[PDB]
């Protein structure tokens, strides 16, 4: 998929040489951009494409344009939220905002989901103007119940701190959890959550509830992120280093994962990355080599990635 | 045929015991604490296991397999040797013998690896005991990296107990690169089944070492659709591969000879009522009757499943939390299977190893709540 | 003639791993983790072994990962053979390589050039310039771990009649554009003055060698995860405006083709690699791309692949002309075959750390036909030579 939206990428970058400005191409220019995340550039043809329609709807101005417009405006606020500015992110978002707010075409609707979700995070991460977050986030839940919006507004909320902001966020992870109720993601986060809160009455709960995720799920699970906090809970609630056994059951379960070997033994993890059997990225593959702790795959790992820190110093101490 | 529960053992090991494996003198289990553990088969027909279980450590990381050979080769030497895997990917081999004063197990560790094999991280063992293929005791290997090793042991050098084990040879994967071995298997006639995690089986003859022929499973990976455990019938030319759909357990039976799929091992399932399989959950390991006419399947489950192999039909089923006798496939409406999960391992005892109220063929399972579990067919009792 | 076979090989070559791989006319030389210089005989009559005419010298303790030699004709007179080299401590070692009067041993002469300034950096990747009329005095261009590109000019003569006293000249440096600087990966200096510098974010930046001016900057696509992309070798081509850049895209390698007039991207070479089990996926290959080198001619590129495969492509087409696959048993020498690492792992299909096309004539050999060459160094410590069958 990802070499799909690359290819496509590259096809339509090759496209605007011989011909730019062609609205529709710069839309997925910026749609495929944004997907891989490349947003600089989104942000130049962002630029282009407004200007481009900026100039034709000061002559006409049809509504419908208003409506495209607004769209790309919503567009660029996200292109903004990638780069970072959360300030810009803001004005379009609410420009944009403007002109669809009241709109109610139904294309529009997901262009407002899109501004909603833009200026909350953009406020949340500015200046932590939580009021204005807290005034969104909760509109943004009254707007829909899927899964990784829940988890989006679960997230800011609890990450808030304030007291029945944390209950907001947890009540409905477990409505949610309850409605459908199987997914790790929604449990993990809930996991965590219960985790750092430390309070032991729900550990046990939560714990006992990682522990009987369905076989299904645990496949989804390629990073192993369940087998990691019932460890971290066990240990710490259990008090008992009986919290490692998971670990074992996983690799009896998933012996090619390399994030079970990871916590079990190194030697099988760098093992399983040599040949290709696992595609591993070369700063984890240098990271594996180090791992080994002598000299030649210290060597071998800091030239295969000479800029991470582990390996320059691995080099460093055993001289 | 049904089957009857003779004897369990409760909170067995510290960890989870994910292999077991029994001779005529007795069963043997290991655990995720590094002890191997052996059971004495022939028990008192009132009396508790634990008693007579005797513990050893082997290595730190814990065990997740064992295998034991127990032979009568020549003269009077009674020879037995428990062999077993870590979690480090250590090869650990284990002479058992009984203390003459006490009666109680001794183990003897022997080194039997040279310095190049052992820096290996083998993961899955067999033996291949002593039969008309040739003369010497086999065994089988695998290792994390999908290569399986094929030693000859001998017991005596040039009657003078000196153990070596001779590297008959290698089979590497089927693959490229290279994936899991997750499951190796040795027949009487001297096939060889290498199992891995993608779906992959490979079928090698021993006296060869050649690759005779190959089966890839179709369901393919957010699925896994691994191998758990493959196994040689000892009567015919068939070999049954337990493996994964996701979430589910499936049992597949081919023919060695002319590499013919013969069929599939399944029960009636209901959830959404779209539908079939083995288990409910994944199939962690086969294991057939002395006769052959029987295959017993351990499911993630949590039940034991006996199928008549020429009518490719369920005999019967063994819950492991209930202890009472129709087992619909119990599926939840998104598919996944409830069924509080607890089988590991399952093997068959031949008629006259466990000894007790010795006419009929026994069973012994390891689950996942720390407990062994045996059992006994019904001719009577 | 893009059928190449083997012609010498060299098994446990060194101690530890071989990074980098240079030749001349004189001979091949090749630096690793143990820190020693080892230069090899070119000029070699049948069936003798490389390593009776290989001449080995200690350099730093850390090891040296990038190694380059430069030897020109000065004057009409006098010969000069100097090979450059990059520590792992980051120290940038030279050295005077000349003959024995009636042995013709190699002698080692370490020259000092550098400022107690200059040589408090860390220098990563270089590059020597020869004397192409670029301007007249030979060049060296090399990259530190800030992300700046260095480039001195190297005087061997004093003020012009002719004795022997080198000097390196610092022309000046070039910053990378970006900001945070990144690492500088590599380097190359094309025939016609250009400066390729490769940092480790799929960023390329495109210089005057002559006025140390930046003339543009180039990026490589598919940027999800970040750490995933980074440059591991760019190539200038010598006859056209092309110039070949070698990146990682997470666990697969990738050759991008630009054109440095308007530094435009007109292609990128692929096959059918693996991806997804079944499926298949197009990547240069199936591993990562670790270095690449050009025939004289142009119209065929070498890629070096951390997949044990020495990839040989049409650069017209774009596509492929052929493949070798390294393997620890291709050494001539038994004793000398490195089936498993110290740490026992296999070495069966070794990844090439380096190659590197050798002009025709540098190679001698009896009784073929005088033609271009290759070399390249492998991970089981190996260092092999191949020849282009051809003709001339």
């Amino acid at each position: 998929t990802v070499e799909k939206l690359t290819t496509a990428s590259i096809a339509l970058e090759q496209f605007f040489k011989k011909s730019p400005d062609s609205q529709f191409a710069l839309q997925c220019a910026l749609l495929t951009l944004e997907r891989l995340h490349h947003y600089e550039n989104a942000n130049e043809l962002a630029n282009r494409l407004i200007g481009i329609l900026e100039k034709k709807f000061e002559k006409t101005q049809d509504e419908r344009e208003l409506f495209n417009f607004a769209i790309i405006k919503g567009q660029f606020a996200r292109i903004h939220l990638g780069l970072g500015n959360f300030e810009l992110s803001i004005e379009n978002a609410d420009l944009s905002q403007g002109i669809i707010s009241e709109s109610s075409d139904e294309k529009s609707m997901k262009t407002k989901i899109s501004n909603h979700i833009c200026l909350g995070l953009s406020y949340f991460f500015l200046n932590d103007f939580d009021q204005t977050l807290n005034q969104f986030q909760e509109l943004l839940s009254i707007s829909k119940d899927s899964k990784h919006l829940v988890v989006l507004i679960a997230k800011v909320l609890y990450d808030v701190g304030e007291s029945d902001t944390k209950e907001i966020a947890l009540q409905e992870l477990t409505e949610y959890i309850a409605t459908s109720g199987a997914d790790l993601l929604v449990t993990l986060t809930i996991a965590a959550m219960s985790i750092l809160d430390d309070k032991r009455e729900d550990l046990s709960i939560i714990l006992e509830e990682l522990k009987a995720l369905p076989l299904s799920k645990q496949i989804i699970d390629k990073h192993k992120d369940a087998p990691y906090l019932i460890e971290e809970i066990t240990k710490r609630l259990y008090r008992n280093d009986t919290g490692k056994q998971v670990w074992q059951r996983s690799a009896y379960f998933f012996p090619n994962n390399l994030k079970v070997w990871e916590r079990l033994d190194k030697n099988i993890q760098r093992r399983i990355a040599s040949n290709g059997q696992n595609k591993v990225t070369a700063e984890e593959m240098s990271k594996l080599y180090c791992e080994s702790k002598n000299l030649r795959s210290i060597q071998r790992g800091m030239f295969l990635c000479p800029w991470n820190v582990t390996a320059v110093k691995a080099l460093n101490e055993c001289f | 045929k049904v089957f009857i529960a003779t004897a369990n053992a409760g909170k067995a090991h510290d960890a989870d015991i994910f292999s077991v494996s029994a001779c005529n003198s007795f069963t043997v289990s290991c655990s995720g604490d590094g002890y191997l553990k052996v059971w004495d088969n022939k028990l008192l027909d009132n009396e508790n296991p634990k008693d007579k279980s005797y513990s050893h450590f082997v290595h730190k990381s814990g065990l997740h397999h064992v295998d034991v050979l127990q032979a009568i080769e020549r003269d009077a030497f009674e020879l037995c040797l428990v062999a077993t895997t870590s979690f480090s990917g250590d090869l650990l081999f284990y002479r058992i013998t009984r203390e003459d004063e006490t009666k109680k197990v001794i183990f003897e560790k022997l080194d039997l690896l040279d310095s190049d094999m052992k820096k290996h991280s083998f993961w899955a063992l067999k033996w291949g005991a002593s039969n008309d293929r040739l003369l010497s005791h086999r065994l089988v290997a695998t290792d994390v990296k999908g290569t399986t090793y094929i030693w000859k042991f001998h017991p005596f050098a040039d009657l003078n107990w000196s153990p070596t084990l001779e590297l008959q040879g290698t089979v590497e994967s089927p693959m490229t690169p290279s994936q899991f071995a997750t499951s190796v298997d040795i027949s009487e006639r001297g096939l060889i089944a290498t199992g891995f995690n993608n779906g992959t089986v490979q079928i090698s003859e021993l006296s060869t070492l050649r690759p005779l022929y190959n089966f890839e499973s179709q369901h393919s990976m957010n699925n896994s659709n691994s191998i758990r455990s493959v196994k040689f019938s000892p009567q015919g030319s068939l070999l049954a591969i337990a493996h994964d759909s996701n979430s589910f357990g499936c049992i597949t039976l081919y023919e060695t000879e002319f590499g013919e799929r013969i069929g599939s091992l399944s029960v009636p399932t209901h959830s959404s009522q779209a539908s079939e399989f083995a288990h409910s959950s994944w199939v962690m390991s086969l294991s057939f009757n002395d006769s052959g006419e029987t295959l017993c399947s351990a499911g993630w489950d949590g039940k034991l499943r006996f199928w008549d192999v020429k009518t490719k039909e369920r005999i019967t089923t063994l819950n492991m939390h209930c202890d009472d006798i129709e087992d619909i496939l119990a599926v939840d409406e998104h598919g996944d299977s409830l069924a509080e999960p607890g089988v590991f391992d399952v093997k068959f005892l031949k008629k006259g190893w466990r000894s007790g109220m010795d006419l009929n063929e026994s069973l012994c399972c390891v689950c996942l709540d720390r407990s062994i579990r045996w059992f006994r067919e019904a001719g009577g009792k």
